[PDB]
């Protein structure tokens, strides 16, 4: 109300409204799902178009051979943050000959987002990210919020109508975690999960976007007729 | 570059400057004009290290031309020469000094007098009836000391200048490929096409 | 190296050798010492190979941007000056670059000599490199403004040959260019080994050499 | 007052949303992509008859294989074009090749959100970036001041955009020829323009693989206008 | 640009079937003066890596602190610091190699020659060299300073190529290293009798031996040597 | 943050005026009147000190008339402290020009420089403008005797006769009435004092409430002399012109 | 440094500071530009509220940027000096780096770029100035006339006016200026420029300034008597 | 005084075939008269069917390769996984080298691969960034030993058709991969004999449309 003019101002109840408004931009964004087993990790994203003449906005970005994310909210802010991750993943390789741990990647994103919430002049990031990866401790899935909060999960979803997919994963928890050494069945579970967040529209060939990473699988993105198999 | 001469007569200033440009052991050009018009009644000849000469001259030219447009007025030769000196005196203590010696010949329209200024790369300014830079003065000053009068005509000034160039051509080891002569008077700047 | 270029009635000729040295060692028999900046602009190379390539390929970037902003092709005078200005920033830092900027523009054909010192000279004829003195001898005695294109191409070709023979750090092959108002025209790669013997027989020159 | 980089309660940047309103006031620009090329066309909209219309430059060359049309506060576009041209030629310097249309568009869009308290406000102009490369062929992009860019088969921006976009919805198909696309841009421009369309108050351009980016002459466009009138009178 | 003041001499090492061995004497010389007799130039990093350093001791102490701080920093927000995400020899080496090359590029080098010896997660042997110039190389045997000239020849008689590594036991390899250290004591004027030796095995882990001495030395034949040619008495 | 407390000194009004410049001019309108009159053989500068006291040391006082160099002087209207900042800058510019070109600075060039500084404070920096208006009286060999004025907007204009400060409307009418082109310095002196005498808010115009100066070629042969009038000399010229 | 964003968008998509800068231009004295077949003329109003002025030394309204290009303006006087200075520096800078004088189109594009930069830079306000830039390109006999404004947009004009009551004189020019046949001579061009100003000026005495620019750096300013003869002839034809 | 440069010896060799290319180099690393390693790889697969070797000062060579590999990575990120053509890689490397025009990478660099028409390609560089496409090129310590041999046995220089009185040249052909590898091995065997910094081992990387293949051969260890 009087305490939402900038990010440097607490409300009387201890809330940061500019951060909460940035969180709102994620809810307006298109749905995206993340889930993992012990061997693989999967991202599934519903892409959005402007109209019938337009293309479908890309949702998934590669950060390294073993790491990448999907976005929901302001796409330019995802480009800034993913670029930062690319550099940090790269610094780890060039200096330490070491693939960046997914947990440490989350810690770096948290600390970058936080600086924007405590300083005058700047603004919070207006995007939520789902980071998947495979490192020395196996498969991982992270959820990033622009408040700074990063959370390691078995599965999750963010964006509009994401609550439906999140409930499904909460029921299926015991099933999909056990899908080891079978990438196609893990993607199926992800496609079935994101389907719980659909209304009116359904999954078409240029609508759906899928990404996967695993034990002997580099981070690869599937679009177009490559995902027709899963429709 | 090599030889630049200057002589102030009754009603004009005459500047002579060599035409040669040498890279290594080869003479690349024998028709080079070592001069820039700073204003309609002010001419500056120059000589020194390769590159620095033209860069400095063109930089001075741009500054004087900027002043002329801003004030809609031509600076006096004295004022221009002082500006040039300051730029060189500023330059000599720089990281990399500009290694350029100049002669400034101008006609002051206010005083109706020709004026010749000699300035070296250190920023050493002197007003003279006749001047030169480098080794040119060693050969020519004895002739000028003998033959120069202040009431000389432009034609007499050119004849005395021919005698100086002839002496240079006889006693200098270097072939400077003759000179381009330019006259500065009340009517402005013109080039003597046959010399 | 040995490069040359000269203006004449039907445009400008540009000829270069193709040798590259690393002391006494001939590191390359066939390098390209001419850069096509645009269909109406050429650039010769003499001195440090890296400097010549970098700065003239950077000149091409800048001449390209001129065309886009002004909707008009850059002049030879302006192009040469941009290059000389670049050299003056790295003045004293140790660059080694001698080049001719050849082309055709609104004022007709144009030819400018530019070097690492920031020197920029307009002229009808130039020659740069370790073997330029040999090339000048042939050029000065045979040059006319009234030359035919066929004779002019031969003159530049023959002038490089003269230098390639005598100068130890020049040779390999001869590259020819002819610049018209419709643009420049490449006129082949000519091996000096084969060209020497051909010229010796047809012209009768190089009597001193046995063949 | 309030921050320049402030979020609204709905989760949008106030300034970005306000810049979009300025673009709605701008003159109409239309782009249509085909397999034979991409066509770009604009409304010139001279404020007075004494204004020499040929000086109105709302269609612009970025590279030989990339063109650009603008709508909104057109003065803001000059630095965007300058950056685009520099990016296109700089990539050619570093990689000895033409730059991808998408990569060029992305480079332009990276400027968009560089505002705060960098420049003091977002750009007040939208761009239609059309081009061709070997990988993805003939492409048309719509670059906004939000930093977002969408690829389009056909797109209209400016004051008559939503009316034109509905028309482009019905008319566009994947087998359009270049000649058909030219007439289609002219048809839709004539529909949304206030004044009567002619060769002096409207401008056409295209990008083909062979000839590259070309702005059409007033004599060439005049014939395409006359060809349009006759084919509409044909039924 | 500087000059080294207090220096440490040769560091020698080699691979064997199950791991690596590394050794270095405990001397800190001040030119020709044998000033400091209790200097440890082998520095363990965790239980899987040993860094052996020769050259300037003040720069060695600086590196020793960078490594100590590297372990501290790795444990930060890392539940698997003593397991999967522990420091590896290849991580430690590349860090140093990055620092060494950066310092030489600023014309302010760390005046050292370093050998990183260790065993990786998968049981693979790691042995790589880096110096003040940022120059890196790997080999079945590695040595710095005088060791390069005298020790490597002896150690390469045991492991001449890669295929000789599985055939070499720890007893044979240690014996070869200890013999090499004796040879260096005979012939290196800036060496000492006292030295340290470290073994990193993939089964038995890190064994760090201190206060070792060169023994079984041959000197008796000196009594018979008289004069420099013609002298008999 | 800090934005909350920013007055924004460098913005346009909806009507296209600069708020702070307009308000600064309002400030200047309450300042003591200063008059400049240019004649064929010299220039006069007259100015009124503001409600003084008997205990003010007048002979060592200077609030209105300042010397920029030997050829150029200024009359001040507005904040004295602001004016001194600018005056010292102008004195330095004149000496920089002299050092560079070895010639005394032309009057207009000095005026333009100060006016450009004032302009800067209206377009960038977020600082308040200088609440000062100058009358420049000077001589150079190009244009001869010159009068200029500058105000907080940074705009400057040339004049034959001009007033700044209080009652300029009334003062400018009186000058426009009695001024003629063939006028001389002694006549201009009389006009300046008569104009102040009629426009003053004080009951009577006395020597202790005035600062006065002339720039004359009335110096021995082709050269220019600046005369800052002393208290006793102002008292004499008041009797001579018949005001007291 | 002072970084405050003064020029910003409003809910309706307007930048008020840029629009309020146009109001300052509306307040400024009238300026007019007319190009003939072989010349361009720049006319300027001088408000007669200021008498006792010294016209020798008072800043003239038309400014030379180079020997072949001129610039007149309407709006804040102090602001115009900054643009003119920058333009003059760029003109010499272009001659120095490219060895050709600026084209009128290039100089205009630069000045317009400066104006634009001041609409999206922190801590600064837009220039309260619109300019008319006229001249002839080097070795070209085609006349050039351009206009700029605070937003940074620019365009070429057969004839144009800016400043106070510019709406009225533009109305006059639109009906009086024929494109198919522009003022063939200098006389006809000046006459049309004076006529247009007489619609707005008040008295035709010292209120009208005229500056004729011809090809090949031939620029002259008319005197009071020369202009007064045009004023006399126009009204004598009008009495009919 | 501190000398930031050094000489790690070694020699490299690149040959372009009709539809293939090879990049070979010895595996010996040295300082002065000492051997550091008998097997220290010098030729690398940099991705996108491109191979690279920087010969001279190992620390500067490792740094350059490391940077180019990184340049390839960022080319994919920035340009939608587009394949970096061999000609584009060459130009990119010129700019990497000239970055240090005033503190050079003391290395002679060669890259090999296939052009966009599928033909074999080799590019050579000097330490400050001058580059050129070549058919044949040896670089490093024994470059002067090998290059004349390749002029003779690859481009058939000074070789004529017998009975033509030297009037007809030997016609130029392309060589098979099997024929090229023979010339590579004989080149290094010869260089090993007369150059002290060359020996120990020889590693060849062959590039075809099918990918990048390796071959290793022993050399004399003295
Ligand atoms: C003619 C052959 C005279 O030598 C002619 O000028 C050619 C011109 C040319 C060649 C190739 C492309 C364009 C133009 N000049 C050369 O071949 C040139 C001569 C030259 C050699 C060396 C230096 O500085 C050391 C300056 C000029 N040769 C080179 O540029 C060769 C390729 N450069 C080197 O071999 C070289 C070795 C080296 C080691 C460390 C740092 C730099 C080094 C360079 C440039
Ligand atoms: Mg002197
Ligand atoms: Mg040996």
């Amino acid at each position: 109300n009087n305490y939402d003019g900038d990010t440097v101002t607490f409300s009387p109840t201890g809330r940061l409204f500019q951060v909460e408004y940035a969180l709102e931009a994620i809810k307006q964004g298109s749905v995206t799902v993340g889930l993992r087993s012990n061997t693989h990790a999967v991202l599934v994203a519903l892409k959005r178009n402007a109209d019938e003449l337009s293309s479908y906005q890309k949702k998934i970005i590669k950060c390294d051979e073993h790491m990448g994310l999907s976005l929901a909210g302001l796409a330019p802010d995802a480009r800034v943050l993913s670029n930062y991750l690319r550099q940090q993943c790269n610094y780890s390789s060039l200096v330490f000959n070491r693939k960046l741990a997914v947990e440490r990647a989350g810690h770096l994103l948290c600390d970058k987002a936080q600086k924007n919430t405590q300083s005058y002049g700047g603004r919070p990031y207006g995007v939520g990210l789902l980071i998947i990866g495979y490192d020395k401790s196996g498969a991982h899935l992270l959820e990033f919020q622009p408040s700074g909060n990063v959370t390691e999960l078995y599965g999750t979803a963010i964006g509009a109508r994401s609550q439906g997919a999140k409930t499904y994963l909460e029921r299926t928890l015991d099933t999909f975690i056990k899908i080891d050494g079978n990438p196609d069945e893990l993607i199926k579970a992800g496609v079935e999960a994101i389907s719980q967040s659909l209304r009116d529209e359904s999954l078409t060939v240029d609508n759906l976007s899928i990404a996967i990473v695993g034990k002997d699988t580099p981070f690869t993105i599937y679009d177009g007729e490559a995902v027709a198999k899963y429709i | 570059m090599d030889i630049i001469l200057g002589i102030r007569v009754q009603d004009s200033v005459i500047l002579a400057s060599s035409k040669a440009v040498t890279r290594g052991i080869s003479v690349l050009k024998d028709s080079d004009d070592k001069t820039r018009q700073l204003s309609p009644h002010t001419l500056m000849s120059f000589a020194g290290e390769a590159g620095d000469t033209v860069q400095f001259a063109e930089y001075i030219q741009a500054n004087i031309q900027l002043y002329s447009i801003r004030e809609d007025y031509e600076l006096s030769p004295q004022a221009v020469s002082s500006f040039v000196r300051q730029e060189l005196a500023k330059s000599i203590r720089s990281r990399r000094p500009y290694q350029v010696n100049v002669l400034i010949g101008g006609y002051d329209k206010k005083k109706n007098k020709p004026e010749l200024y000699q300035i070296d790369y250190l920023g050493t300014k002197v007003e003279l009836p006749y001047g030169a830079h480098g080794y040119s003065g060693f050969y020519t000053f004895s002739l000028l000391d003998h033959h120069y009068r202040p009431d000389m005509t432009t034609e007499e000034g050119l004849d005395l200048l021919k005698l100086c160039v002839q002496e240079l051509e006889k006693r200098m080891p270097m072939d400077f490929k003759g000179v381009i002569v330019k006259i500065v008077d009340k009517d402005g700047i013109r080039q003597v096409d046959d010399f | 190296t040995t490069t040359l270029a000269f203006k004449f009635q039907h445009g400008v000729i540009a000829a270069v050798d193709s040798r590259a040295s690393a002391g006494s060692y001939i590191s390359a028999l066939r390098v390209n010492k001419v850069i096509e900046i645009n269909p109406y602009l050429l650039g010769t190379m003499s001195g440090c190979a890296a400097d010549c390539q970098y700065w003239e390929r950077l000149l091409a970037k800048e001449c390209r941007l001129y065309y886009l902003r002004n909707g008009e092709r850059i002049s030879v005078s302006a192009a040469s000056k941009l290059l000389s200005n670049m050299m003056c920033q790295y003045r004293g830092m140790g660059l080694s670059m001698g080049s001719m900027i050849c082309g055709w523009d609104k004022k007709g054909p144009g030819l400018y000599y530019v070097d690492e010192h920031g020197t920029r000279l307009s002229g009808n004829m130039f020659s740069t490199g370790s073997g330029n003195t040999y090339a000048y001898g042939v050029l000065d005695s045979n040059y006319k403004w009234d030359l035919s294109v066929e004779d002019a191409l031969y003159l530049g070709k023959r002038s490089i040959l003269a230098a390639a023979h005598r100068d130890a750090y020049s040779g390999g092959s001869v590259n020819l260019y002819h610049v018209t108002e419709d643009g420049w025209i490449y006129h082949g790669n000519h091996d000096v080994g084969e060209l020497f013997w051909k010229v010796k027989e047809e012209e009768g020159s190089f009597n001193n050499v046995i063949g | 007052d309030r921050g320049v980089s402030t979020f609204s309660p709905e989760g949008r940047l106030f300034q970005v949303e306000y810049s979009l309103e300025a673009i709605k006031l701008g003159s109409t620009a239309i782009g249509i992509a085909t397999k034979e090329g991409v066509v770009l066309g604009v409304e010139k909209r001279a404020t007075s008859p004494l204004l020499e219309s040929d000086s109105i430059e709302k269609i612009v060359e970025i590279d030989r294989h990339i063109g650009c049309a603008m709508s909104g506060l057109t003065a803001d576009a000059r630095s965007m074009i300058e950056h685009a041209r520099t990016a296109a030629v700089t990539h050619n310097l570093y990689y000895d090749e033409d730059i991808n249309v998408e990569s060029l568009t992305q480079s332009v869009c990276d400027l968009a959100l560089r505002f705060g308290e960098l420049m003091s406000r977002p750009f007040g102009v939208a761009l239609l970036i059309a081009g061709h490369d070997a990988d993805d062929g003939y492409q048309l992009f719509h670059a906004e001041p939000s930093g977002t860019f969408y690829r389009y088969n056909a797109k209209a921006i400016g004051s008559g955009s939503e009316g034109a976009q509905a028309e482009l919805l019905n008319e566009w198909h994947s087998s359009l020829t270049l000649k058909e696309a030219e007439l289609l841009v002219l048809k839709i421009l004539k529909q949304v323009m206030e004044e009567k369309l002619d060769e002096n108050n409207a401008q056409l351009s295209c990008i083909t693989k062979q000839d590259g980016f070309k702005i059409y002459d007033n004599e060439k466009t005049a014939e395409l206008i006359k060809e349009l009138k006759e084919k509409e009178a044909a039924e | 640009t500087q000059q080294p003041i207090v220096t440490g001499t040769s560091v020698i090492s080699m691979k064997y079937d199950n791991g690596v061995i590394i050794a270095a004497d405990n001397l800190g010389s001040y030119g020709s003066l044998l000033r400091f007799n209790g200097v440890e130039r082998l520095i363990p990093v965790g239980d899987n890596t040993v860094v052996g350093i020769s050259g300037d001791i003040s720069d060695m102490q600086h590196i020793e602190r960078l490594l100590k701080d590297l372990v501290t920093e790795n444990a930060y927000d890392n539940p698997l610091a003593d397991a999967e995400e522990a420091l590896e020899p290849s991580y430690i080496f590349e860090y140093l190699a990055t620092v060494m090359y950066q310092r030489r590029s600023k014309m302010n080098p760390l005046w050292n020659a370093i050998i990183v010896a260790g065993v990786q997660s998968n049981g693979d042997q790691f042995l790589r060299y880096v110096n003040l110039l940022g120059v890196t190389y790997s080999s079945p045997t590695l040595a710095t300073g005088f060791g390069a000239h005298m020790a490597n020849p002896l150690l390469r008689k045991v492991v001449d190529r890669e295929s000789d590594i599985p055939k070499t036991t720890v007893q044979v390899a240690e014996e070869a290293i200890v013999n090499a250290m004796r040879v260096l004591y005979y012939r290196d004027a800036r060496s000492s009798r006292n030295f340290s030796l470290a073994i990193i095995d993939k089964n038995t882990g890190l064994t760090f031996k201190k206060n070792l001495q060169v023994e079984n030395m041959k000197w008796d034949f000196a009594k018979d040597i008289k004069g420099y040619g013609t002298q008999k008495i | 943050g800090s934005r909350r407390y920013d007055s924004r000194t460098t913005i346009f009004s909806p009507e296209g005026r600069l708020y702070q410049v307009e308000y600064a001019l309002e400030s200047i309108s309450h300042a003591g009147t200063a008059i400049g009159i240019m004649a064929s053989d010299g220039i006069v500068l007259a100015a009124e000190r503001k409600v003084t006291s008997t205990l003010l040391e007048q002979d060592t006082s200077t609030e209105k008339l300042y010397k920029l160099n030997d050829k150029i002087a200024v009359a001040v209207a507005g904040l004295t402290a602001d004016a001194e900042i600018l005056i010292n800058t102008a004195r330095i510019h004149a000496q920089n020009y002299l050092k560079t070109y070895n010639e005394d600075i032309p009057v207009e060039i000095l005026v333009r420089r100060l006016s450009d500084i004032k302009q800067g404070y209206t377009q960038h920096g977020g600082l308040r403008p200088f609440g000062v208006s100058f009358i420049y009286a000077g001589y150079d060999d190009r244009y001869g005797y010159q009068l200029y004025t500058s105000n907080p907007s940074g705009n400057y204009t040339g004049w034959k006769a001009i007033s700044v400060g209080a009652n300029t409307s009334a003062a400018q009418t009186l000058l426009q009435m009695d001024y003629k082109d063939d006028m001389k310095v002694d006549d201009a002196i009389e006009l300046a004092l008569k104009t102040l005498s009629k426009t003053t808010d004080s009951s009577a115009l006395t020597y202790d409430r005035l600062e006065f100066a002339t720039i004359r070629k009335g110096a021995n042969d082709g050269e220019v002399y600046q005369k800052i009038f002393k208290p006793q000399e102002i008292k004499d010229i008041l009797v001579k012109t018949g005001i007291t | 440094g002072y970084d405050r964003a003064l020029s910003i968008f409003s809910p309706d998509g307007h930048i008020f500071q840029v629009e309020y800068a146009l109001e300052a231009v509306k307040r400024g004295t009238c300026a007019v530009g007319v190009k003939g077949k072989n010349c361009v003329v720049l006319g300027c109003e001088r408000r007669s509220t200021l008498k006792l002025q010294d016209t020798r030394i008072t800043p003239s309204k038309v400014s030379k940027i180079d020997s072949h290009v001129v610039l007149s303006f309407s709006g804040l006087n102090a602001d115009s000096r900054i643009l003119i200075e920058k333009a003059r520096v760029e003109a010499q800078s272009h001659r120095l780096t490219l060895e050709d004088p600026v084209t009128v189109e290039y100089l205009t594009r630069y000045v317009a770029g400066v104006q634009q930069r001041y609409t999206q830079s922190g801590g600064v306000r837009p220039f309260g100035v619109s300019t008319l830039i006229a001249g002839f390109d080097p070795r070209d006999d085609e006349p050039k006339l351009y206009q700029t404004e605070p937003s940074g947009i620019y365009s070429s004009w057969s004839a144009q006016t800016i400043g106070r009551n510019s709406k009225t004189v533009r109305e006059f020019l639109e009906k009086n200026y024929d494109r198919k046949e522009p003022p063939a001579t200098v006389e006809e061009c000046v006459k049309l420029t004076v006529r247009s100003l007489l619609e707005v000026v008040q008295t035709g005495a010292k209120n009208i300034e005229i500056t004729v620019v011809k090809p090949d750096s031939d620029i002259v300013a008319l005197s009071s008597e020369e202009i007064n003869q045009y004023v006399t002839q126009i009204e004598q034809e009008k009495q009919e | 005084q501190f000398n930031p440069y050094g000489d790690n010896g070694g020699t490299i060799l690149g040959i372009a075939g009709e539809d293939f290319a090879v990049l070979a180099g010895d595996t010996r690393n040295i300082t002065d008269y000492s051997i550091n390693s008998r097997y220290e790889p010098k030729v690398f697969d940099c991705g996108d069917n491109i191979v690279m070797s920087a010969n001279g000062f190992a620390a500067d060579g490792d740094a350059l390769v490391k940077r180019f590999k990184n340049s390839v990575k960022w080319y994919h990120f920035d340009h939608n996984d587009k394949k970096l053509s061999i000609n584009s890689a060459a130009r990119n490397i010129q700019h990497l080298l000239y970055s240090r025009r005033f503190f050079p990478y003391y290395v002679y660099n060669i890259i090999a691969g296939l052009d966009e028409d599928g033909k074999g390609a080799v590019y050579s560089f000097d330490p400050v960034g001058s580059y050129q496409r070549e058919q044949c090129r040896a670089g490093g310590a024994a470059a002067s030993l090998i290059m004349p041999f390749l002029d003779n046995q690859v481009n058939f220089k000074n070789q004529y058709e017998p009975g033509t009185n030297g009037k007809v040249k030997k016609p130029l052909k392309y060589l098979s991969v099997e024929e090229v590898i023979k010339l590579v091995r004989d080149s290094f065997t010869s260089a090993t004999e007369r150059h002290i910094q060359v020996g120990d081992g020889l590693e060849i990387l062959i590039v075809t449309k099918d990918g990048v293949r390796k071959e290793f051969y022993e050399l004399k260890r003295d």
